[PDB]
RNA sequence: AGGUGUUGGUUGAUAUAGACAGCAGGAUGGUGGCCAUGGAAGUCGGAAUCCGCUAAGGAGUGUGUAACAACUCACCUGCCG
């Protein structure tokens, strides 16, 4: 995470060098990951994502809502109140359950940052999972992310299952 | 010339007791037995005073080149002493540039499997010395703590996993990678 | 891609090292004569090139 | 917005030989246009570089004469305008006057970073030396006429 | 050479002990020869600062226990850096002022640090830096308008902490001197009376 | 050609007013001394190589910069002898 910010910071530098245009005879031109500019992904595979599909999805399982899905409302100023707190330093410990502004824990823990925890550590435990082939884990992983499968490729597993579920789960 | 006499006391605390048997003495204290023989070098040891408080080494009519040799066995039996007593804790962290040294024990602190150096597919098997316990320990990225009892089976087990990765007939000049000792010091605080 | 401190350590180990003349010997950097008998114990010495 | 800069400038002739590109190039205010004012501002120095101060202001910069050692033991050792292509062995010797000297010592204690009067006359003579030059007699000569016989104010 | 000049100090002591029978016993730590001579541009001719070899100090003071009597209770007292003072003007002035003329500059990386590095909330002032030697020390830096600003005020180097290399470099960037190095006053001679 | 391989002579000095180790601190202001050089400040060249200021700081020992910047040393201090 240091290490995109560290590139986010060279290309700003790189514009505010090369800016004929700052701010007003371009516009905001500066890229920002908060506005879902920067893109993570991986083509050798096929899976690429944005920061704005996890903010929509985040906000079905915590805490709310479906369901005005018109329009320009309280779901989409929640959908951009998540993808503002997922970049940043804005920690979250489930211990805790609410929202945390401090570094530091109430109880004087160590508090995770939620882009490590909510999106790239399940993310390593379906690679973990899938790369180690656990069958008990995989089936209730299936389960819980709901993977349609209805072909072969429950039997054929290795790279060519991990592609189909990254395709799969993120387009 | 030959020089007549140069002694050189070593006040050994309570705690370490000896009893010679010729020029080969026992160590104990607190923790771990260590021997070692002193018939090589053929010198005279005097355990002297009431309750052992004191060691002395003799070297009779020896000249430049044989006096040398007498203050080293010193350093080596105060070294001993000071495994005995304290101890010696090695620790020492992994190098690498794109590939990293997969390190795990085996056989219960004796068995080092380093897999995927630098890309190799080749693994090693660096067996430990015996005595040495190592350990890899938590809250680090790579972390191998060498405990053990004398200073040159502690320092070879550091050294055989220190010199194990080498890069052959390569420039060592770009190719910087390699495992290599650190910090040095005792078990135990003084 | 890599640590300054554990790179400047891995350089403490191998490169730093002076080198002899005659047998291109690796010698501390804290020597006056080379330690063979094949050269004779050239004191002249050279520096390692550093990587530039 | 204060900023101090040196520019060692030759006055005199045309000092092709010079690098002053960065300096007040992000600026706006033409650097030809200082170094004509630091020339023209010069007059009598006609020989030597002097590490002139620019206090720059929000309009334009200001001049300030700067009292180095040797450069003003050459201006008291007064000389023609010579050529332009610059012939070596330019530095000059003769007979320096007592009250030029005490001119640029006055200079110096408006400096003040050394003794009162003393200091200052021995670190222009020492100087003179370096320099290559004799006000009636060399530095140790004047060392003594320094003693207990100069002009101690 | 040096054989003259190790016999002329002796008339230096022997002249400013028979001018000034007052002294302040002073020890210089760390000090650079600016951070000396800018003391000495307040202290230039009134108080005479002089530093030697400790052993021809004890010599030097077993030479005039035949002369003065007086002079008897400044052999224990050469304890570490010992540094003398030759004044006669005031006894409760001069401590103030050299608590007061302390010249500040910056830490080196190697020696400990007698205060804490504090970085104040302060924009850099020039272009955009890198965060790699600000963020990975632990302070934390947001980026806004250019100039790299501080929000969190976390202190790195506390009292008696080791000073670091990768460390100096973000002080010397910022041009920030916290610290006030100087003197340190430990024994006061006034007239055959030592007082503390 | 030599070699801190070892055994022996001569010269030169530092030395209990504390030399040799070994561990730390500065290593200055005029000044960026001058000529010339695309830059010479200590770092392509040629002549000067002196003062305020001490306990000491060379018109700067070396590494490195386009010039600077950065780092290190002789000469000088704290501990042991």
């Amino acid at each position: 995470y240091q290490t995109f910010q560290r590139i986010v910071e060279n290309v700003n530098v790189i514009i505010s060098t090369y800016g004929e245009g700052e701010s007003g005879p371009m516009g905001n031109i500066m890229i920002d990951p908060v506005l879902g500019t920067v893109g993570f992904g991986s083509g050798l595979h096929g899976w690429a994502f944005t920061l704005k599909q996890f903010a929509e999805m985040y906000v079905a399982k915590f805490a709310a809502k479906g369901e005005g899905q018109l329009g320009p409302a309280e779901r989409a100023k929640k959908v951009e109140d998540m993808m503002k707190k997922l970049w940043g330093d804005r920690y979250f410990d489930p211990a805790n359950g609410k929202f945390s502004k401090s570094a530091t824990s109430p109880e004087g823990k160590k508090l995770p940052r939620t882009f490590c925890q909510l999106i790239l550590d399940p993310i390593f435990k379906v690679f973990d999972a899938i790369m180690n082939f656990k069958k008990e884990e995989t089936a209730k992983l299936i389960e819980k992310l709901d993977i349609k499968l209805d072909s072969e490729d429950k039997d054929k597993e290795g790279k060519p299952l991990l592609k189909a579920v990254m395709r799969r789960w993120l387009p | 010339m030959k020089t007549i006499l140069s002694n050189q006391t070593v006040d050994i605390p309570e705690n370490v007791d000896i009893s010679l048997k010729g020029r080969t003495v026992i160590v104990k204290g607190p923790r771990g037995t260590l021997r070692r023989d002193f018939n090589h070098i053929n010198v005279e040891l005097s355990l002297l005073g009431k309750k052992k408080k004191r060691l002395r080494v003799d070297k009779w009519w020896g000249n430049r080149k044989e006096l040398a040799t007498v203050r080293t066995i010193c350093s080596h039996v105060q070294n001993m002493i000071k495994g005995v007593t304290l101890g010696f804790r090695y620790k020492m962290r992994s190098v690498y540039a794109h590939f990293p040294i997969n390190v795990v024990i085996q056989e219960n602190g004796s068995l080092v499997e380093i897999r995927n150096f630098l890309g190799e597919k080749y693994i090693r098997r660096v067996r430990m010395r015996p005595g040495v316990a190592c350990s890899v320990s938590q809250a680090q990225k790579d972390e191998l703590v060498l405990e053990g009892n004398d200073i040159e089976l502690v320092s070879n087990s550091a050294a055989l996993i220190q010199q194990a990765t080498t890069v052959k007939n390569k420039d060592i000049r770009k190719f910087l990678d390699g495992i290599y000792v650190s910090e040095k010091g005792t078990v135990q605080q003084a | 891609i890599i640590e300054p401190s554990l790179r400047q350590l891995a350089q403490k180990y191998n490169c730093d090292k002076m080198i002899c003349r005659k047998c291109y010997a690796r010698l501390h950097p804290r020597a006056v004569n080379c330690r063979k008998k094949k050269c004779g114990h050239t004191n002249n010495l050279r520096p390692k090139k550093k990587v530039k | 917005e204060i900023k101090v800069v040196y520019l060692r400038c030759t006055g005199g002739e045309v000092g092709a030989t010079s690098a002053l590109a960065p300096k007040i190039g992000p600026l706006g205010l033409s650097p030809k246009k200082v170094g004509d004012d630091i020339a023209k501002a010069t007059g009598d120095w006609k020989g030597l570089r002097i590490t002139v101060k620019l206090t720059i202001q929000n309009r334009q910069a200001q001049i300030e004469v700067v009292p180095s050692a040797s450069a003003l033991i050459i201006k008291a050792l007064k000389e023609p305008p010579r050529d332009r292509k610059k012939q070596k062995n330019i530095k000059h010797s003769g007979n320096i006057t007592f009250d030029e000297i005490v001119n640029i010592a006055r200079q110096m204690r408006h400096r003040s970073l050394a003794r009162e009067l003393s200091g200052t006359i021995k670190e222009i003579l020492g100087t003179a030396q370096s320099v290559g030059c004799n006000v009636d007699g060399r530095h140790p000569h004047d060392i003594i006429d320094d003693i207990n016989s100069g002009a101690v104010e | 050479d040096r054989a003259t000049w190790k016999s002329n100090y002796f008339l230096k002591i022997i002249q400013l002990l028979d001018d000034y029978p007052k002294c302040f016993i002073v020890g210089a730590d760390n000090v650079g020869s600016k951070q000396m001579q800018q003391i000495r541009m307040s202290l230039r001719g009134k108080a005479v600062v002089l530093m030697g070899k400790n052993t021809m100090m004890r010599k030097a003071i077993r030479g005039h226990l035949e002369n003065n009597p007086a002079l008897e209770k400044l052999l224990p007292h050469i304890r570490g850096n010992v540094g003398f003072v030759f004044t006669k003007e005031d006894l409760t002035e001069i401590r103030d002022m050299l608590l007061a003329n302390k010249v500040p500059a910056a830490a080196r990386a190697g020696a400990i640090a007698p205060c804490e590095v504090t970085v104040p909330a302060q924009n850099t002032g020039l272009g955009p830096e890198k965060t790699s030697f600000f963020q990975a020390l632990g302070i934390t830096t947001k980026i806004s308008r250019g100039t790299i600003e501080i929000l969190s005020d976390v202190q790195l180097i506390k009292t008696g902490d080791k000073v670091g290399a990768s460390e100096a470099t973000l002080l010397n960037m910022l041009n920030i001197s916290p610290f006030s190095f100087g003197l340190i006053i430990q024994q006061v001679f006034d007239n055959g009376s030592i007082y503390n």
